[PDB]
């Protein structure tokens, strides 16, 4: 019951325009990565929870590059955050606010990230803040 | 449909105070009676993880 892959820009492209009612979840990495292994297990684990509002892909970042210089993928491991086509900020307290760039292993802080994510986003919010303050 | 409990301290000890609607959460937060925020959570699932109020969009919920 493996997490869904995207192999090429244009797949991440449709699926990204796909969802009207979910948050698109995709991390950006490789499954050989250490930090991506943690953050897998972590999204894994939760998929069938949020389910109803959120669906994740794992994207390679050798595979499919394209998204490397427009989201500064630069980054082990990087989540990011889609809703209508749109790329959702979160405030972690970090002072980025794109993306969430390091294994956070509290599942039901993932799950709550995710919920915060898609409240904020069906309301209009192209910015939401993350429950706990991460530094 | 969301509720939620709070507490003073983030401790084990601490009062927790009963269900409350998230507009009703907002209220208090307009109001200014959780001046430096409250640990809160949501009644479901029973999970939990307490938050700081202040970091939570009340209006998110409603």
């Amino acid at each position: 019951y493996m997490l869904p892959h995207l192999h090429n820009g244009w797949q991440v492209d449709q699926a990204i325009l796909s969802e009207e009612d979910r948050v698109v979840v995709i991390r950006f990495g490789h499954d050989w990565d250490p930090t991506c292994m943690k953050m897998d297990e972590v999204l894994y684990s939760i998929a069938e929870k949020v389910k109803n509002f959120a669906v994740i892909y794992l994207v390679d970042i050798t595979e499919v590059p394209d998204f490397n210089k427009m989201y500064e993928l630069y980054d082990p491991c990087t989540v990011m955050f889609f809703f209508r086509n749109k790329h959702i900020m979160i405030d972690l307290g970090t002072g980025n606010n794109n993306k969430i760039n390091w294994a956070m292993e509290d599942k039901q802080e993932m799950v709550d990230i995710i919920e915060t994510v898609y409240r904020g986003a069906r309301k209009g919010r192209g910015l939401v803040v993350s429950p706990k303050d991460y530094s | 449909d969301v509720m939620w409990e709070y507490k003073w301290e983030n401790t084990g000890d601490a009062e927790l105070y009963g269900p409350f609607t998230s507009a009703q959460m907002q209220t208090w937060v307009s109001e200014g009676y959780f001046p430096d925020g409250v640990y809160c959570r949501k009644l479901d699932p029973p999970g939990g993880q307490f938050y700081n109020s202040k970091r939570i969009d009340f209006d998110l919920y409603t």
